[PDB]
RNA sequence: CGCUACUACCGAUUGGAUGGUUUAGUGAGGCCCUCGGAUCGGCCCCGCCGGGGUGCCCUGGCGGAGCGCUGA
RNA sequence: UAAAGUUGCUGCAGUUAAAAAGCUCGUAGUUGGAUCUCUCUCGGCCGAAGCGUUUACUUUGAAAAAAUUAGAGUGUUCAAAGCAGGCCGCCUGGAUACCGCAGCUAGGAAUAAUGGAAUAGGACCGCGGUUCUAUUUUGUUG
RNA sequence: UACCUGGUUGAUCCUGCCAGUAGCAUAUGCUUGUCUCAAAGAUUAAGCCAUGCAUGUCUAAGUACGCACGGCCGGUACAGUGAAACUGCGAAUGGCUCAUUAAAUCAGUUAUGGUUCCUUUGGUCGCUCGUACUUGGAUAACUGUGGUAAUUCUAGAGCUAAUACAUGCCGACGGGCGCUGACCCCCUUCGCGGGGGGGAUGCGUGCAUUUAUCAGUGGUGACUCUAGAUAACCUCGGGCCGAUCGCACGCCGGCGGCGACGACCCAUUCGAACGUCUGCCCUAUCAACUUUCGAUGGUAGUCGCCGUGCCUACCAUGGUGACCACGGGUGACGGGGAAUCAGGGUUCGAUUCCGGAGAGGGAGCCUGAGAAACGGCUACCACAUCCAAGGAAGGCAGCAGGCGCGCAAAUU
């Protein structure tokens, strides 16, 4: 998978990839070291992020983002943007005059890392709050759980 | 509102000052200082409302401008100086020393201390950071930074500071079984032994504390102040020994005192 | 004047937002510092909090780092050859962050010839005028010559950098923000980044 | 802003039916027997008793 | 159908009056950039030079001129 | 505003008083039949760790401006108020409750949703393999 | 106090409204002896304003050659009181009002591991190897010549200060540490050669700034955090590394105690500014909206105190909606709260506390830590003042007060 598709050169800023190498240690390529971080709160780092090659500065595991504040869950409704998806959060709002609830929802645009592959319309995503990534995106997908009847 | 605010409405002042409603529109508005505005006792309130040494604000100013009041061993001529928890107020002309200790009902009590005990104080540690060629630094709840602290001293611990020099003399580690006072919230002013601390990563930690009478109560970690090692406090406690009476037993005690009076 | 507020923008649903206050001073913006190549001209800006931003209008000198050799030197900025954002920036020779620039290679060649005692970027005429013959061959004690011979075993430069040294100009990336700090610093391109930008530059023309 | 207090109460309430024989007679009996100035004094005492009864009724429904 | 009054509608009139949005053009004023250079200096040069060493220069204090060199 | 159960959640009406679509299908919405009685590792028997599918619900705990409201004390001469005051320098207050919803917290598991094996794309025991990899080796070096 | 009563009929029982009943707020009428609290130009006109006042400020400790007083002694540079003026600070708080504003404001809850912060408080301030027993030029006050019808308008001339403007050392200072490596020594090896030392001469050096690289003191749930090492950089529109004042006076020929100002940086306090989650009235005779001039997302940058379509270039075609989007209306600033109320509810909240907005309407700025400030400035629009007709000066939704509007509201 070629990772150079923009006008600029895509690269993890922390990793230095031009270290001098003698010809005796030139067994193909050096297998460019991968930068990854362990986000806390008991979330495992996907093996894809560790062993991947994608460049994503908004990735919670390989990019420059900090998970802080609220951790929420939603259902994936649309995946038509690049590296970001639209999830749906449903809830019941109480009305005190009638002592009864009404069904409400709100969509949320959340950044989805390339480390989560095979995400389908319908699965559950645990997202975590971060700094503003775009005009409307303030959350990053931290965990993906499949639907109840997946193959 | 452009720029900082300089006034404080009397009804908007913190309730533990015990300010009335009809004396004026405004309140003393504590100056910026080592203690937060909501958690301090301005010098004027203590010197006029509490001790009744002065009748008006001008008399408080006249008292302070003769350099009679010392807060933690230093002369303070600012009448709105924020004096807060564990501060030592010394008046040598009349020869008394007070320590600002929360009462059981969450108010700064007039607590007189001996001059031997007025030479030190206890400070909670807020953070530890290394700077400037690998020199460690401690920051206390009193906004004083101390370089070269003991490597064992960690956050949420308590250090005994010699007021004359400003150096650490000993410390208490934050651990279960150590005596503590609650410095904020519903249980403010209560004294008890730490029983258990539950950690919630990314959120606030809750500390459970058991009184000397067997009562238990929870607080947030930021509301806990280690007072003594084990059951013995390192300072003198106010007349109420940190235990909270319910309104029923308070009424019974008041009635017994009334009956025994005369 | 120039504003950076979020309330003049439409809502995520596409509806218009009616402003509830007029433009505030803390939302201001300022005209761009289209830094050019030329004799140094830098203006200072008094910014929020009373601090200072340095607004570089003209620059001709930068501090660039050869990462593989860890050799940082102050060199002369020559030309702008690539810009990933706009082509008019290359056309007008504007120094911004991440712009590809040609920097003079003389200090790096001097450091290489003084540290490895091996020629770099030299033609085959072999002039080697004095004080360069000395810096390249010299006479040294057995220990010093042994140390230099030990160095020579791991002194091999990539062919692309060797070609650039022959030309006298290296490709570098600007990692600083000239319009904010008044400085055009960066690093000498090498490795796969150098190949990528060489291919991009060739395809651009 | 001023340094004044505005807490105040009405010490009485007025009856909903203005003219009824039994209430008027009972109030007049109380006025004559206790030398009261008007019916507002009767209604004031009635209001204090009503507040006391309301507090007691609130307390009764609570657990012993 | 006839008598009196009121309300409302359609309104021919191509209604006006007020306000609010915009197309196109013009565009005060500030701010930024590129210039500009009225003036005011300093160094230098001399007539002028206080004295040190000794006529002898290392510094005062003037006048004259240099699109001299620079700064504002 | 109450009276108005004449806006009806509590709690109204629709044969004849005003009122059920001409009839059927049908997306969203609303509602939906029985059934199922915590441990393996770490540190000093406990403290720790998960995770039991997730909750809703219920109870508790924390955090939650003052004023206002409720309310404790207190003879403003009484009262509306106030936060004062009492004793022959002392003594004593300036309480307490309440604060939807959402968000934290820890118990309960009835009720109500939700899942767990039916191309075995099953659980547990041992096996064997395949690959990569962190350190044991080891006064030391090596 | 969980309440009803009159009215359709010749009479009856219903449905059903009209009317009665009580409270609460505004106005108004008649009446009014005492006393304690106490609202008060919100509604209509965020309409218009005469006049006066509403923000100024000095200690022992920045600058005193005003005899303006007063010396004590009279050459004791400067006694003291001290107007003025320069310097510094404040004027961004407070007060007023409710026009705008409909997920906006605001409320509760969280975040800044994404920023700024005068001041107070504590730390740091010989850590840097490079005339000082004190540097330079002005300017005000003051003294004198003035101009204009007119302003808190100012010009020319003559002096003179600094904690205003600038400039600029000594010292600690001996070195240490990186690099360099003329040379010298020891060792082994016949020897070569290898190994180990000492070293002259050169470049650099501290904390802040910018970039790159290396290793992994303390910390976090999580840093690309903190600290460390290396190569450099370090803006003429410059970063810190004291040319400052007062009071006591001393000791051993030099050292010094209290303070006050100032200062880069860190922390602290007071904040502020963006965000997270949930919550708002009526309306479908508003059903599709946004996207060609950013709408939604990606990459690189610009600008900004910072995170961000905030803006630009190039890409992708997205983003919201019957769970009511978008549009319209509101006699809509939002809350804490208020009236009424058996229980449930309905209505009110311009109004003294908190938050927001505005200063006739828009817009743009200076200074400052902090305004897009209006009892600051610059324009245009609408009003409007003085004028000698050339020009000058405006902003009561501050306190009083006037006009106007009105059913509707107080003392220059
Ligand atoms: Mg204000
Ligand atoms: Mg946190
Ligand atoms: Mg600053
Ligand atoms: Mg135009
Ligand atoms: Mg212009
Ligand atoms: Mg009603
Ligand atoms: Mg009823
Ligand atoms: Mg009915
Ligand atoms: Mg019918
Ligand atoms: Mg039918
Ligand atoms: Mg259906
Ligand atoms: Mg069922
Ligand atoms: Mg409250
Ligand atoms: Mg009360
Ligand atoms: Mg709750
Ligand atoms: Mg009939
Ligand atoms: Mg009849
Ligand atoms: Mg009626
Ligand atoms: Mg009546
Ligand atoms: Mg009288
Ligand atoms: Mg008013
Ligand atoms: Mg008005
Ligand atoms: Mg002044
Ligand atoms: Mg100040
Ligand atoms: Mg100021
Ligand atoms: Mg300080
Ligand atoms: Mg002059
Ligand atoms: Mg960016
Ligand atoms: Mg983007
Ligand atoms: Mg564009
Ligand atoms: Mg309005
Ligand atoms: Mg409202
Ligand atoms: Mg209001
Ligand atoms: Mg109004
Ligand atoms: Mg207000
Ligand atoms: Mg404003
Ligand atoms: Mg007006
Ligand atoms: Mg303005
Ligand atoms: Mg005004
Ligand atoms: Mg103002
Ligand atoms: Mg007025
Ligand atoms: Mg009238
Ligand atoms: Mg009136």
């Amino acid at each position: 998978a070629d990772i150079q598709t923009e006008r600029a050169y895509q690269k993890q800023p922390t990793i230095f990839q031009n270290k001098k190498r003698v010809l005796l240690g030139e067994t193909g390529k050096e297998k460019l070291p991968r930068y990854y971080k362990n986000i806390g709160l008991g979330f495992k780092t996907p093996k894809e992020a560790i062993e991947g090659t994608y460049i994503d500065k908004k990735c919670p595991f390989t990019g420059n983002v900090s998970i802080r504040g609220r951790i929420l869950s939603g259902v994936v409704t649309k995946m038509k943007m690049q590296r970001t998806i639209v999830i749906r959060r449903d809830y019941l709002h109480y009305i005190r005059k009638y002592n009864r609830f009404e069904k409400r929802h709100k969509n949320m645009s959340v950044h989805l890392s390339p480390c989560f592959r095979d995400v389908q319309i319908g699965d559950i995503v645990t997202v975590g709050e971060c700094r503003p990534l775009s005009k409307t995106v303030r959350f990053n997908v931290l965990k993906v759980t499949k639907a109840a009847g997946t193959k | 509102a452009r720029g900082p605010k300089k006034h404080l409405k009397r009804v908007a002042a913190p309730k533990h000052w015990m300010l009335d409603k009809l004396t004026g529109v405004f309140a003393p508005r504590p100056s910026t200082g080592p203690h937060k505005l909501r958690e301090c006792l301005p010098l004027i309130i203590f010197l006029r409302n509490r001790l009744k040494y002065a009748l008006t604000g001008d008399e408080v100013k006249k008292i302070c401008m003769q350099r009679f009041i010392k807060i933690d061993g230093k002369v303070r001529t600012d009448i709105t100086y924020p004096a807060g928890f564990m501060d030592v107020i010394s008046i040598d002309k009349t020869g008394e020393n007070f320590r600002l200790i929360y009462d059981t009902k969450g108010r700064f009590a007039v607590h007189r201390i001996t001059p031997e005990e007025a030479k030190y104080k206890l400070c909670k540690v807020r953070k530890i950071f290394v700077g400037t060629k690998g020199i460690p630094h401690l920051v206390t709840h009193d906004a004083r930074t101390i370089r070269y602290p003991d490597p064992l001293i960690k956050v949420n611990d308590t250090i005994q500071i010699d007021l004359e020099t400003g150096k650490i003399t000993d410390f208490i580690k934050f651990d279960t079984g150590n005596l503590c006072m609650v410095t904020g919230g519903a249980n403010l002013g209560r004294i008890g032994v730490i029983t258990n601390r539950e950690r919630h990563p990314g959120s606030f930690d809750v500390v459970h504390v058991k009184d000397a009478n067997g009562n238990s109560f929870a607080t947030r970690l930021s509301n806990i102040f280690v007072i003594g090692k084990g059951n013995k406090p390192w300072i003198s406690l106010p007349r109420g020994k940190g235990i909270r009476l319910t309104i029923a037993e308070e009424r019974d005690k008041r009635l017994a005192a009334k009956q025994s009076s005369g | 004047g120039i504003s950076r507020d979020n309330w003049h923008k439409r809502r995520k649903t596409g509806g218009k937002r009616k402003p509830y206050h007029k433009k505030r001073k803390y939302e201001l913006g300022r005209p761009a510092a289209n830094t050019k190549i030329g004799p140094r001209r830098i203006h200072t800006v008094r910014v929020r909090g009373g601090n200072k931003k340095y607004r570089a209008l003209r620059l001709d000198v930068g501090n660039f780092s050869w990462g593989s050799e860890c050799c940082t030197r102050k060199t002369r900025i020559i030309d702008v050859v690539y810009n990933a954002s706009n082509n008019e920036l290359v056309r007008t020779k504007t120094l911004v962050k991440n712009c590809i620039v040609l920097i003079d290679s003389t200090p790096y060649r001097q450091w290489y010839e003084s540290h490895y005692a091996l020629p770099l970027g030299r033609k085959k005429g072999a002039k080697l005028t004095p004080e360069e013959e000395e810096i390249l061959n010299k006479k040294r004690s057995k220990k010093i010559q042994k140390k230099y011979d030990e160095r020579k075993k791991n002194a091999k430069i990539s062919s692309l950098l060797e070609e650039q040294f022959q030309q006298g100009k290296l490709l570098a990336c600007i990692a600083s923000r000239p319009g904010q700090c008044g400085r055009a610093d960066g690093y000498v391109l090498e490795g796969k980044e150098l190949e990528f930008y060489l291919r991009k530059i060739k395809a651009r023309k | 802003p001023v340094a004044r207090s505005w807490v105040c109460r009405k010490t009485y309430v007025t009856p909903r039916r203005p003219f009824e024989k039994s209430r008027l007679d009972q109030e007049l009996k109380l006025i004559g027997e206790y030398g009261l100035r008007n019916k507002r004094e009767v209604w004031r005492v009635k209001f204090t008793l009503a507040k006391i009864r309301k507090a007691a009724r609130e307390l009764l429904t609570l657990d012993e």
